[PDB]
Formats: C-alpha cells, sequence, structure tokens
C-alpha cells in the first residue's frame, strides 16, 4: 500500500493491508553518493 | 568448549534429550501416552533432521540419522556394534516402543 | 540472492590474501622498528 | 513442476557456512593481532621518547660539566634525578631480595 | 558483518602502518643524532680529576 521512512534514515517499511515489510538502507554519502563511501554488500533483505 | 561452533548443536540435544520420555511417562501411566510422546519425540527429531541444520558435521549428522531409524552407519560399522544381540536391542529401543512376542521372533530372525 | 552471496565471498576471500599481505609487510616493518629500538636501548645502556 | 523444491543443495549451504567461519575467526585473530602491534607501537614510542629525553639530559650534562658555576650548583643542590633513581633501584633491588 | 569488520581491520591497518612510518622516521632521525654523541663520551670518560 503505502512506504515509510524511520526518523533516524536507516529503516524504510512497505506498510499494507496486511502487514509491514522492513528493509535496512544505510546511509548515503562520500563517493558518487553510495553507502558509506562505497558499498553494496550491505544486509538488504526484508523482514516481515 | 573444545569448538567453536558447536554450542548451539549441543544445546539442540539438550533439548531433544529433554522432550525425550523417561519412565514417568509410561508403565504406571498411560501406554497410549507414553506411544505418542516417543511418536511426537520422533517426527521432532525427523523434523530437525529434515530442516537442514544437520547438514555440517558429519558426526552430529550420522548419529542423529541412527536416532530415527536408518542403520547403515551400524551396517557400514559392524565391527564395533558388537554382535547381533545388541544390534536387536538397539533396533529395540530405536524403533519398538511396545514388543509384541510374534513380532519380537520375527524381528529377531 | 545467491549469487551476491558468492560474489561478496569471492571479493573477502581476496581481501583476505590482500589483508595477509599487508600483515606481512606490518609484521617485518614492526621488526625492523623493534631491532632499531633495541639497538637504540643498548646504544644509551652503554653511554649511561 | 515449474515450481522447484529448493534453490540448490545443501553442500552449497555449508560451504558458505564453512567460509563465513573461517573468515570471522580471521578476522578476529587479524584484530587481535593489530591490537597487539598497536600495544608495542605504542610501547616503541614510549621508549624512543625516553631515549629521546635521555640523550637531551646527557647534551646538558656534558654542556655543564665544562662550566665553573656547575660546582657550586651541585653543591647548593640537595636533590639530584640520576643519584634519586639509583638509590631507588638499589633500594627496590635489596627489599625485593 | 564480516564486510564492515574487514573494512574496519583495513582502515586501522592503514592507520598503524602510517603511524609506524612516522616512528621509523623518528627512531631513525635519533639514530643520526646520537650517532655523533657516542665518541663524544668516550672521549670524556678518560678525563679522571684528581
Amino acid at each position: 500500500n503505502e512506504v515509510l521512512l524511520s526518523p533516524t534514515q536507516h529503516h524504510v517499511a512497505l506498510v499494507g493491508s496486511k502487514g509491514v515489510m522492513v528493509l535496512e538502507i544505510p546511509k548515503r554519502w562520500g563517493k558518487k553518493s553510495e553507502f558509506e563511501g562505497g558499498e553494496k554488500t550491505v544486509n538488504c533483505r526484508t523482514i516481515p | 568448549s573444545t569448538s567453536a561452533s558447536a554450542r548451539s548443536m549441543c544445546r539442540v540435544l539438550d533439548d531433544l534429550l529433554k522432550k525425550m520420555p523417561m519412565l514417568h511417562t509410561g508403565g504406571t501411566q498411560t501406554l497410549t501416552e507414553f506411544e505418542l510422546k516417543w511418536q511426537h519425540w520422533r517426527e521432532e527429531c525427523e523434523r530437525h533432521l529434515q530442516n537442514g541444520t544437520f547438514s555440517s558435521n558429519v558426526h552430529m549428522e550420522a548419529v542423529c540419522r541412527v536416532l530415527l531409524g536408518d542403520e547403515e552407519v551400524l551396517l557400514e560399522k559392524r565391527d564395533l556394534m558388537t554382535t547381533w544381540y545388541h544390534f536387536l536391542v538397539s533396533r529395540l529401543l530405536f524403533k519398538h516402543p511396545t514388543v509384541k512376542p510374534t513380532e519380537l521372533h520375527f524381528y529377531a530372525q | 540472492q545467491k549469487e551476491k552471496q558468492l560474489e561478496d565471498l569471492r571479493y573477502c576471500r581476496e581481501e583476505r590474501k590482500s589483508l595477509t599481505e599487508t600483515a606481512e609487510r606490518l609484521a617485518e616493518k614492526f621488526e625492523e622498528a623493534k631491532e632499531k629500538q633495541e639497538d637504540l636501548i643498548n646504544r644509551l645502556k652503554r653511554i649511561l | 513442476s515449474r515450481a522447484c523444491f529448493q534453490v540448490g543443495s545443501e553442500e552449497e549451504k555449508r560451504q558458505l557456512r564453512t567460509e563465513s567461519d573461517g573468515l570471522h575467526s580471521f578476522f578476529l585473530e587479524i584484530k587481535e593481532t593489530t591490537e597487539s602491534l598497536r600495544g608495542e607501537f605504542s610501547a616503541m614510542k614510549i621508549k624512543n621518547l625516553e631515549g629521546f629525553a635521555s640523550i637531551e639530559d646527557v647534551q646538558q650534562r656534558n654542556k655543564l660539566k665544562q662550566d665553573p658555576k656547575y660546582l657550586q650548583l651541585l653543591y647548593k643542590k640537595p636533590l639530584d634525578p640520576k643519584s634519586e633513581t639509583q638509590m631507588q633501584e638499589i633500594r627496590r633491588l635489596n627489599q625485593y631480595v | 558483518t564480516l564486510h564492515r569488520e574487514m573494512e574496519k581491520v583495513k582502515l586501522d591497518q592503514k592507520r598503524l602502518d602510517q603511524e609506524l612510518d612516522f616512528i621509523l622516521s623518528q627512531q631513525k632521525e635519533l639514530e643520526d643524532l646520537l650517532t655523533p654523541l657516542e665518541e663524544s663520551v668516550k672521549e670524556q670518560s678518560g678525563t679522571i680529576y684528581l
């Protein structure tokens, strides 16, 4: 249904008429606006 | 304590041993309840073996496979399994919660 | 996810040998610094 | 029939778990080695500063030995760091023995 | 977790390498400054006052 962002800027929550799916997205700073200055091996899995 | 990644496996084994019923479940209580508890423990062991956590450690995997009912390790290491008397009593302890005389003789032969 | 984990493990295996190389480099540099300090301490003892 | 029963085999998962455990152990031992190394580097820097202070004091006393006022300075001074630390080490060794 | 740990380890190892290079430079400077002083103390030790 909708999406929400954590106030600490670290979690993205997909909310729908059945539950939420939380995903951990690190901060974007340095290099080409990548995670922690160039990182693509972070945890990118949804949790119910 | 000797290893570095077997504490969870040891805790799972201890939980399974605790779930395994003893004498306070049958004999002087209810044979049907004892058989139900034995079947529950057996199916819990099969579920824990088929979940996939027993993929590593060939020792504990073989132990869990023997605890189910498969005697492939016993047939392979029959030189250490003493004799067929102990083989039969092990089969009885494994897959025989209730023994029948005719069935006992059949399994013996 | 399996392909990503395999690529991450290959990158980690390469970084393992990279860190081992830099570790033996740091070890030889530390041995050089230790022998230099030992020579300096021996000279100071002979002076005093 | 299109839906597979499982993705991959247990051998791949076992290999991944063993590699992860080995990497964890290697990183832990490397962190411990680097901590010991940074402690040794701090000790070596402390020893280097001690040697610098020692050679500075040596140069100072060598320059002061060639002065006539050093005699009166030593006669008026009621203490001295060299004799102080010497008697300190002597008393420590004596009490230990 | 392994990636974060190895990144922190690499950063700490680079910092330690820089610190050890600075320490080795300081030790070389100390040795070069102490080399001419090893002969001055040997000559002053022979001066025995009566």
